[PDB]
């Protein structure tokens, strides 16, 4: 049963390198042909490179031709790509995928190989950006007086993610934690809202709680309605 | 080289899908189909046209004529919700090529409105000299909105994001637009405004700097 395991997915400035590697087993590296796609988050499919048994056939796209590097270890069923010259285009989700390798041979046209994906592994993180780690910055959002809607704007914080609980967790009921936008600053920002008992204003108290544990920061505000 | 394919697509439970693929003398080449749920690996359904993998139910079937292709399922069910990629190998450019991607919606629950809830920017972001609007659009079903901002009765778009639609804790949809002021922006306003598009419906909230 076929396996593939990317890694080393990170974070990196415009200008800069990362090497994305891949593990396999389940069937017979040595004689299979192996390919990168990757995926901006959102949107499609986007093909990188192949890469066959001895590396005697190799291609690449367009894209990344020049500033990437297809290579192979067979002896550790290892598949390797080298992304130099990074640019925030390459932002994406990077997946590696066997191929089943079907082939064709016919004397005087040569071999004729017709290429498809017949695996796939996981995927693997990449972001390229200008940005470094910074904490995010925790505002209320207060409700204004059926019920009513309250909430926290997490602003201004890179990497991803963060996560948003309310009451230490015990609040699930109503929640909704949005997706986070990026905005021109190259930082990220999302809202999280609860709907809650309009009349349960004044008596039960709301306080969220935001974590991003790459800045290793933790955030608790309680939000209270305004005053007018 | 190039394939297009319909960025959308929806049909009722238990009917018929149509998914196509477009590209030029496209019938000369083999044309396989991925199948993509969010958060996920892609997977083989259709490969050499029409052919199809063990493993993946009968209701998969392949077509490839002249200038389009076609996956087609049948007896769609909730589960047949995903992204759906045609590929090719272009011999010529050597290039593997994958179409846009169709997302299939099956309509398998009730349309919903959205309801619409609009925060100023709270006191503390401004005494950062911050000013900003959330606009939080929850509930709604089928899962496509469209947001405009208003400024007292006249649009602007300098300034605004705002999210793709994402499911919920109910499988309705959510999204969220922020709309960044300067400090002074936003009190030299009589009020702004958030207006979404749901389905032909429109519905619309209102803040003024002035008050709550």
């Amino acid at each position: 049963e076929v396996q593939l395991v990317e890694s080393g997915g990170n974070v990196v400035q415009p200008g800069g390198s990362l090497r994305l590697s891949c593990t396999a087993s389940g069937f017979s590296f040595d004689d299979s042909t192996m390919h990168w796609v990757r995926q901006a988050p959102g949107k499609g499919l986007q093909w990188v490179s192949l890469i066959s048994w001895n590396g005697g056939r190799t291609y690449y796209a367009d894209s990344v031709k020049g500033r990437f590097t297809i290579s192979r270890d067979n002896s550790k069923n290892s598949l390797y790509l080298q992304m130099n010259s990074l640019k925030t285009e390459d932002t994406a989700f990077y997946f590696c995928a066997k191929d089943k390798g079907d082939s064709d041979y016919d004397y005087n046209l040569g071999y004729s190989y017709f290429y498809y994906m017949d695996g796939w592994g996981k995927g693997t993180t990449v972001t390229v950006s200008s940005a470094s780690t910074k904490g995010p910055s925790v505002f209320p959002l207060a409700p204004s007086s059926g019920t009513a809607a309250l909430g926290c704007l997490v602003k201004d914080y890179f990497p991803e993610p963060v996560t948003v609980s309310w009451n230490s967790g015990a609040l699930t009921s109503g929640v909704h934690t949005f997706p986070a936008v990026l905005q021109s600053s190259g930082l990220y920002s999302l809202s999280s809202v609860v709907t809650v008992p309009s009349s349960s204003l004044g008596t039960q108290t709301y306080i969220c709680n935001v974590n991003h544990k790459p800045s290793n920061t933790k955030v608790d505000k309680k939000v209270e309605p305004k005053s007018c | 080289y190039v394939l297009t394919q319909p960025p959308s697509v929806s049909v009722a439970p238990g009917k018929t899908a149509r998914i196509t693929c477009g590209g030029n003398n496209i019938a000369n080449k083999n044309v396989h189909w991925y199948q993509q749920k969010p958060g996920q690996a892609p997977v083989l359904v259709i490969y050499y046209d029409d052919d199809r993998p063990s493993g993946i139910p009968d209701r998969f079937s392949g077509s490839n004529s002249g200038n389009t292709a076609t996956l087609t399922i049948s007896r769609v069910e909730a589960g047949d919700e995903a992204d759906y990629y045609c590929q090719v190998w272009d011999s010529n450019s050597d290039h593997v090529v994958f179409g846009g991607g169709t997302q299939l919606t099956v309509l398998g629950q009730p349309k919903a409105a959205p309801s619409v809830t609009l925060f100023p920017p709270s006191s503390e972001e401004l005494q950062a000299n911050k000013a900003t609007l959330v606009c939080l659009i929850s509930d709604f079903y089928p899962g496509a909105v469209t947001v405009a901002w208003k400024a007292d009765g006249s649009p602007v778009k300098a300034g605004v994001e705002t999210t793709k639609p994402s499911k919920q804790s109910n499988n309705k949809y959510a999204a969220s637009s922020y709309l960044s002021l300067t400090p002074e922006q936003w009190k030299s306003h009589r009020s702004y405004s958030c207006q979404v598009t749901h389905e032909g419906s429109t519905v619309e909230k209102t803040v003024a700097p002035t008050e709550c």
